[PDB]
């Protein structure tokens, strides 16, 4: 049965999805991202900063992050100074998008899902219902509206959010006062007990990440009542009664391009030295196996993309031609995601997923210096149970208390009388490579700055890299290989899709930009 | 205010725009200007009319 | 009051910031004021052929659309075919036709929406408008002279994206039978936000008033007004982020941010040209390009030379101090 | 960190701004922020010999007294005796005089506490005066050179009543391991709150820049500035009250009320005086007696004749209509 799903909303943007279904399993899928506004494009001969601006309207859940690589781009392409408490800003204010993010994401766009007819014979349902009902759910109403919490921290220090462009090369362009500070802190300390200890976990941020293996998340959901009847210990439960641990694998191959700098390890931000000051470890888990990140192994492929194109092209060489979707379809083109691919040696050019789950694997690596995140937690349950919707959405929300342990922290380590900002010297020449977790994932920009002007920008988003079509090898993507195996209770209801697409928080406005 | 008169022209000071120094305009007075603008009011109507011509001419010149 | 939301050549950032809503909250608008969203992109439960039959009734009339906010540009690239937005297997464009000709009211939030935005900068590879407006040009993709079924014009919630309470207090005027009392300016913006300037309520303007610039970004910021050294638009854009804060919190400009000037339908201004980013483009290195809204060069400047000489000494130091 | 808050000749607006805190809320300060709130009179359970034996263990050192928080005055009268305040058995100074000099820190919240405020104007029937001044002369009831363990002086969080983030923000500043960071102006009040002026994010400042008056309350509030027919003390006294805003809404400037200068010691100015209340003191009707801190009449004059010159037609407009 071919399926045609449009759209399938919740994916902030324009998402329809292809499914061949055989015996209620998809047995192939295509992602088709349908809506293209070319910022790449538009950026060509603007000011070398335009990205600082345009680059946040790729998207409006995280265009903070698009500010954040944005910002380094120009501070690695321009071989700027960055002020510790500049990047302490950065990093908070990219750790607390991510913050709202991930509440506003799962009640808003996953969890309402978990209210779908398919589980009405579960004995969980009727308090799914109850939990997560869009609008009127116990648990969505106060997750969604405490989600706007860790972006006013984002607001203290960038004016706004959505929409500031206050990460600037040399640093931010704000100077926070003591009580920005404190409001941050008590603004953060406030979301933290009322949504993610009280509503998500029901214990400590500390209590969570003491998780360490899978064994140890089960434990943690027997407990105690509070974290059984958490979100997150709910979730799991559900997650365990429903099948949502049981599909949507994936590729089982990640990128994480990692962010949040050691302010002291990149002060002067570089390409080559980015990986080494990263507190949120970037990472390639391919084949089992940890690889270290390499912005030079990054290419995208346009094949099945609405793009012209013969070759994948690294993006400091990336091209955004499109090409008319008829003619494309005519193509066999399907998507206007490109295709990002990462070479990885003995695989070739593979799709790699990235987000949270990324993330967690790369955090599983071994090595982590003293500044970074070592957390084994999500190499056990990848070897416990594998990827899979459950796995990828525990791996989001785990980074909830995390994320929230490093700001407070940063904001402790603000040291208010010191710089936010060395004035940079604006080159009319550069090769800038700036790169962020943003909530979903790996987010990157490759920018040439030629005559003072923008001669290339390449924006690679992580939903692109998920939700990107088949490469040249007919290789599917990330998000392409999770909806296979999905099972197919309702054809006129497939929220498996849904379920695994949005597992990914696939955002679309990023995929295409 | 002394400091903002000094602030204020201390920007004047940097100015950065275009200057230029050019001294000698002498032998005005001997020039008999308004005879030549005799000369050239009742050859103006003459030098409108033959422009087309002075262009056939200049055009051959210009290779 | 059925709302039916929209996305076309969007960022979804609207959404975002409306979601940021409080007094009201963005759940409390949508259940506790009787505006029934019908579906929305990033938050309708409905996928597929049952969100397809959500907007082929509200298009067909088969049940009553009294709003519908359309966020993100009307993409009609290639050729004027809007297949660089194809949603529910129609180009967007042609939703668009059809649910502002079914809507009570339309309302066009952000600029992308209602005026092209971002998308429309040149080169605009997306054919990307507005609803009622290309830029400052009236007309945009529905025509000047579109009126929805209540009689408006596409009401114009600009900002990129616009703040949650530009569009929520309008929900709620229309929820709580004030729409009578919504009066739109010439963008056909509420003019109970759009009558205020940027500068109305900026931290910055006593530094503006005695022309005292903030020179550098960071700490630099703890003193001076933008507008002199970063290309600041605030006297020049019709706003109340100063007014009504952002995320309850701040605005750019508190922050050390130049205003970009974005309720403006012309942002970005000047397409973000080389030299006109976070700058001030003067004229012989001492003259603004662009003076506040409503002056003129020449008093502007007497002024300006008038407060630099009559300048108290605090507006010459720190004031935002840690 | 424990702390005790007293009211002496206090009307308790003080606690009841406090109460209105938000980031952090007051249950959230009290509890989540490590600040052991001893006992305060609107909020302590133990009442009697209980609250006694608290204070009493505060003033004798058999329990640690971190921040002591003062609202109101310290009565004095009769006769210097403070029998005009009696509390828990003994005039309110003793009290004071005991506590203050137990506590690390001392914080007067409140004009009262900081500067005797309303019931130390004129004729003074409780002999009030703040903790360390009187009106603006440093001293008050402590003394010019009382410091608390901690080395500092009381610090001043004035107002009438203080906005809660004065004084919360420095709670979570000292619970944070932020103390450092709190610098105090000569009147040791924390200049992170009080180095701007009220006028400082006021929505009327434009209006200000270019002389334009605001002529009547109500809807003749929609433009203009305060200052010179409301005897607006805005661009007089240090506060960030437009820059934070009271209640997260608004600012009595924002709202058409002139500021009446709380944050100054002189507080109530002019001891409202008839004449002296919302209206401007001119010499020779147009002369603002008192102009804005750190400008001369002379230079304010002449630069408020070349902005009424200068003044855009928009600055002679509504502005903030409906
Ligand atoms: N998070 C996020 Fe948006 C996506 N995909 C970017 O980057
Ligand atoms: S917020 Fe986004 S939807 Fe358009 S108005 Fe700005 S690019
Ligand atoms: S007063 Fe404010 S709005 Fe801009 S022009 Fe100056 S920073
Ligand atoms: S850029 Fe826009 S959000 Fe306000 S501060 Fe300027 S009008
Ligand atoms: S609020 Fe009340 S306690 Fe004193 S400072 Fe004002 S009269
Ligand atoms: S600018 Fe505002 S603070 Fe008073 S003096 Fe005018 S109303
Ligand atoms: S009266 Fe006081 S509360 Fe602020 S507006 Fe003036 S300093
Ligand atoms: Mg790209
Ligand atoms: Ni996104």
């Amino acid at each position: 049965l071919d399926l045609f799903v449009s759209p399938l909303g919740r994916v902030e943007g324009d998402l329809d999805v292809r499914v061949t279904i055989n015996d209620g399993v998809v047995t192939s899928a295509w992602t088709e991202a349908a809506m293209f506004r070319g910022f790449e494009i538009i950026l060509r001969g603007k000011d070398p900063q335009a990205g600082l601006i345009v680059c946040p309207r790729i998207c409006g859940i995280c265009g903070g992050s698009h500010l954040y690589k944005s910002a380094y781009a120009l501070d690695t392409a321009w071989r700027t100074h960055m002020p510790p408490n500049a990047t302490l800003i950065r990093n908070i204010c990219q750790a607390c998008e991510t913050l709202q993010s991930i509440p506003r994401y799962f009640y808003a766009l996953f969890a309402i899902d978990l209210t779908n007819k398919n589980y009405a014979k579960s004995k969980l349902y009727d308090e799914a219902v109850r939990r997560f009902a869009p609008y009127v759910g116990t648990s969505y109403q106060p997750g969604v509206v405490l989600s706007a919490k860790p972006v006013e921290v984002y607001a203290i220090f960038g004016g706004q959010w959505p929409x500031s462009s206050f990460m600037v090369p040399g640093g931010v362009m704000s100077a926070p006062t003591l009580s920005d500070v404190t409001r941050a802190i008590a603004i953060l300390e406030h979301w933290n007990d009322n949504w993610l200890e009280k509503q998500w976990l029901g214990c400590s941020v500390d209590r969570w990440l003491e998780n360490k293996t899978w064994n140890d998340v089960l434990a943690w959901v027997d407990e105690n009542e509070s974290q059984y009847n958490s979100d997150c210990g709910f979730f799991i439960r559900y997650c365990l009664d429903v099948g949502l641990d049981k599909y949507g694998q994936g590729v089982g191959n990640y990128l994480a391009t990692g962010t949040y700098f050691e302010p002291s390890l990149y002060e002067n931000p570089t390409i080559e030295g980015r990986n080494a000051a990263l507190i949120g470890r970037s990472g390639v888990f391919a084949d089992g196996r940890y690889f270290e990140f390499d912005q030079a192994n990054v290419t995208e492929d346009v094949t099945h993309s609405f793009y012209e194109g013969n070759r994948p092209l690294h993006p400091f060489e990336g091209e955004t031609i499109p090409v008319n979707p008829e003619d494309g379809r005519r193509q066999g083109k399907y998507s206007w995601a490109k295709s990002p691919r990462y070479a990885v040696p003995g695989l070739g050019n593979v799709p790699l997923e990235t987000g949270p789950l990324a993330r967690r694997m790369a955090a599983s690596a071994p090595d982590a210096e003293t500044h970074q995140d070592d957390d084994p937690l999500f190499a056990d349950i990848y070897n416990a149970i594998g990827p899979s919707v459950m796995v990828r959405q525990l791996a989001r929300m785990h980074e909830g208390p995390k994320y929230y342990k490093w700001v407070r922290q940063w904001l402790d380590d603000l040291e208010l009388k010191e710089s936010f900002y060395t004035k940079p010297v604006e080159y009319a020449e550069g090769k800038g490579f700036g790169s962020t977790e943003a909530a979903r994932g790996a987010l990157s920009d490759w920018i040439v700055i030629e005559d003072s002007k923008i001669k290339n920008y390449q924006v690679v988003t992580p939903t692109a890299w998920n939700i990107g079509p088949r490469d040249a090898s007919e290789v599917l993507g990330p998000i392409e290989q999770a909806l296979v195996g999905s099972p197919i209770v309702d054809a006129e209801d497939p929220v498996e899709l849904g379920h695994v697409a949005r597992s990914f928080d696939s955002c679309l406005v990023c995929t295409v930009h | 205010i002394a400091n903002n008169l000094t602030s204020a022209i201390g920007e004047l000071k940097a100015l950065n725009a275009a200057d230029t120094p050019i001294p000698a305009l002498a032998a005005l007075k001997d020039v008999d200007l308004a005879g030549l603008a005799n000369s050239l009011a009742t050859l103006s109507g003459g030098l409108v009319k033959a422009t087309p011509a002075l262009n056939a001419v200049l055009d051959s010149l210009t290779d | 009051a059925s709302v039916l939301w929209f996305q076309g050549g969007a960022c979804s950032g609207n959404t975002m910031s409306f979601l940021n809503a409080d007094e009201p909250n963005v759940v409390d608008l949508i259940v506790d004021f009787g505006l029934d969203l019908l579906w929305h992109p990033s938050l309708g439960l409905e996928l597929g052929n049952n969100a397809q039959k959500v907007f082929w009734d509200c298009a067909k009339g088969e049940r009553p659309l009294d709003i519908f906010v359309f966020e993100g540009t009307v993409i009609e690239a290639p050729n004027g075919t809007g297949q660089m937005d194809m949603f529910a297997g129609r180009p967007m464009k042609d939703w668009v036709t059809d649910l502002a000709g079914a809507a009570q009211i339309v309302v066009a939030i952000g600029d992308c929406a209602c005026f092209g935005g971002i998308p429309a900068m040149e080169p605009n590879p997306s054919g990307s408008t507005g609803l009622q407006f290309h830029k400052r040009e009236k007309g945009g993709f529905l025509g000047p002279d579109f009126r929805s079924k209540m009689g408006l014009p596409v009401i114009n919630v600009p900002g990129c994206p616009a703040h949650p309470d530009w569009i929520t207090q309008i929900l709620v005027a229309l929820a709580t039978g004030r729409a009578g009392d919504i009066t739109l300016d010439d963008l056909h913006r509420p003019e109970t936000f759009f009558k205020t300037f940027t500068q109305t309520g900026c931290t910055r303007v006593q530094f503006f008033e005695y022309k005292q610039s903030t020179l550098s970004f960071g700490e630099g910021t703890r003193t001076g007004c933008l507008f002199y050294e970063f290309g600041c638009r605030g006297p020049m854009t019709h706003s109340p982020c100063n007014r009504i804060l952002w995320n309850r919190q701040s605005s750019k400009t508190r922050a050390g941010m130049p205003c970009l000037g974005c309720t403006e339908p012309e942002f970005p201004h000047f397409d973000l040209a080389p030299g006109t980013v976070f700058k001030t483009q003067k004229v012989s290195g001492m003259i603004p390009k662009e003076v506040p809204e409503g002056t003129d060069h020449l008093t502007y400047m007497g002024l300006a030379a008038a407060a630099r000489i009559a300048a108290p000494q605090w507006s010459k130091e720190d004031m935002f101090v840690v």
